[PDB]
């Protein structure tokens, strides 16, 4: 992959969750690495009437993120990726799994199922 | 004599500790409990040979099962014993035995059943 | 194959098991062959907390591995692969089955499926 | 996507609707976005005696609809498409689901299912 | 599409059924487009004593029909076509669906199913 | 198809049959078109221990043979073909379905299952 | 094919089965056709402790072996093929069907399992 490509810019947060008192779950969510990054879309979305994506199955990845490998990192189930954009609005990403381009150990890809894109989206915990 | 987790029943370990493994010698012990029978044709086909599995199959229940209410309950545990065990080849008279031929059980059978009575 | 192509520094080994007191079992992993291999991504992974696979239908393998093939050696059920790094936390590979690269007979490829990969894995048996 | 394509001129819709007294319902359709568009069939149609279309599992696409991507829009579910021509009868696109061309973000493709084409559609609401 | 191509003449028809008094079903058919046109087939025919195709599945096309796109016409469910060659005896298609070779509008494309071929076809209604 | 294609000459003939006083049923076969013809194999075949061929799915075919078009034939269910050679048994094919190599209508093509093979074959009735 | 490609040389027999007075079945296997010939790998295989492929469906093929075509043999469901090595031990194949590399009548090519590989195989009776 050549330099070039990584136009977009993101976040990468963990996941930390916990019960409220009412018995609903609530999410928190902190970012951890900073980066540019490639994406890549695979699959086609409906939007809802405030853009949360619909989808059966709930883990066929849309996007292919693919970053620089860090042999530091141990990436994980409870993943995301937070993308702000110049105009379009914030958009969250959910990680389904994760791959070497080759065992040469050089740049880390992700396969990611979008999730929100509206104003009202929470930014990352910093 | 042994000393039981519970009055009347036994648990799997219990089972492959004391009616499976002092019974089949063929066995070097290797009467395994194991959660279930979900890792197979890849994961557990490695064990050496020959072994046999306990595995749990389904809890249920025979009868009333009601919590709480003043009345007997009643529980069903579906379990199953899996063997494994390689074949023999003598090839008598310049001819061998056909990879697939009949592998007496019988004899298994009446041990098993004998050590359970 | 190409001689360039053999990045990664190998170990396989064979599985000794047995079964506790307590009737779990256990298992003890010795080394046997060593050598150069060459390896590949077949599929995507998804990792717990700690690196170990998560995924069902064991039989699907993952990364292909291939290094040179020895005609007085009979890989069977019970191989695996061992694999120590520069930087990146050891990994071991659980073999699923065999193919020669050719009926040539001079490199024996593996097709092999990711277990685990952290700090704590053990290493092989010498 | 070469300028010289994009022969067809639309008309975007968003659906209201309600209940009449009979309990029927009612649909009303507003034009909100105009400029010129590139289709492409993906699939067969079957007309009935008035051009109505004859599918199940609607959820399938017929026909590729390419415009000029647009950051302040936002697509969602109740999407429609018009477009009149030149001497072929009018026809309504119902929006299936969105995809960029790629993420850099220049050209907004729609996937669409095609309903009607007859003299007495109604023409969308200005 | 070349010009050299529609070595086929055809003739286009719509149906008219009704009851006999016997409770059995009478079909009439009547010439309303003549032209040339390509034809390509699609997949293997098997043939009664008379010719009369023999498939399960009826909604599966054979043939492949082509011809000049005619804005005012509306093809719809109840179409067939004829075609009447130099030696080979006389055959019957059945439409299934249609499709513009492309939206520039140019030329129909028919999808359809083989009838009959023998002496005693009926000839379309003048 | 070039003329060079055509290496082998095969018998076209009908069936003709009835049922014998014990109740099983007897096939006649007649011959009666000549001609070369190409063949090229389409699925393998297992012969049992005189050649006749064992497979499920009896309309599944396997040899594809190659002919001049005959407007003046009418192909039909009850068709075969059988086959002389140099060395090799005779062979006799069951006919599954024709089709043209193209509208062109120069070339009839059959889609072919094979039989028999052995010297004990009955050759066609002339 | 080129005449070099044939490396390996092979042996062709034919299985004569009976029953002991035990029940179980005997097998024994008579060579009949000596030659080279040329394999090709087409499936993974694994091997038990002592080489014993373990496979469901014995009906699907794992490797390819090419040979001249010979129109005075009539291969058939008993047959076997033995081949053995400089240095790698011998091996069993199993025959699945058969096929002419076309109906050029100058090659047969066979559909085979492999079944064992061991120092212990039988050698086929002269």
């Amino acid at each position: 992959m050549k330099i070039k490509d990584r136009k977009h810019r993101v976040i990468v947060c963990s996941q930390k969750s916990d019960v409220d008192d009412n018995g609903q779950l609530l999410i928190s969510r902190t970012g951890s690495i900073n980066g540019w990054a490639a994406i890549e879309p695979v699959k086609a979305i409906r939007f809802s009437k405030d853009g949360v994506s619909m989808q059966k199955d709930t883990f066929q990845p849309t996007h292919d993120i693919t970053m620089n490998y860090n042999p530091d990192v141990n990436i994980s189930v409870s993943a995301w990726v937070y993308e702000h954009r110049l105009k379009s609005p914030p958009r969250w990403f959910k990680v389904i799994s994760v791959i070497n381009v080759d065992e040469c150990s050089q740049f880390m890809r992700l396969r990611s199922r979008l999730v929100e894109s509206n104003d009202e989206v929470e930014k990352p915990v910093s | 004599k042994l000393k039981l987790t519970y009055s009347n029943r036994l648990t799997l370990p219990e089972i492959a500790k004391h009616i499976v493994s002092p019974t089949f010698h063929e066995l070097e012990g290797r009467a395994i409990p194991v959660t279930g029978v979900e890792d197979d044709k890849e994961g557990q086909s490695a064990i050496t040979k020959p072994f046999a599995l306990v595995g749990l199959r389904i809890g249920d229940t025979s009868g009333p099962a009601e919590i709480g209410e003043n009345s007997r309950i009643n529980l069903r545990d579906d379990f199953i014993i899996e063997f494994n065990f390689n074949k023999d080849r003598y090839k008598k008279g310049g001819a061998e035995t056909s990879l697939f031929s009949y592998y007496d059980y019988e004899s298994i059978r009446d041990r098993l059943f004998n050590a359970m009575v």
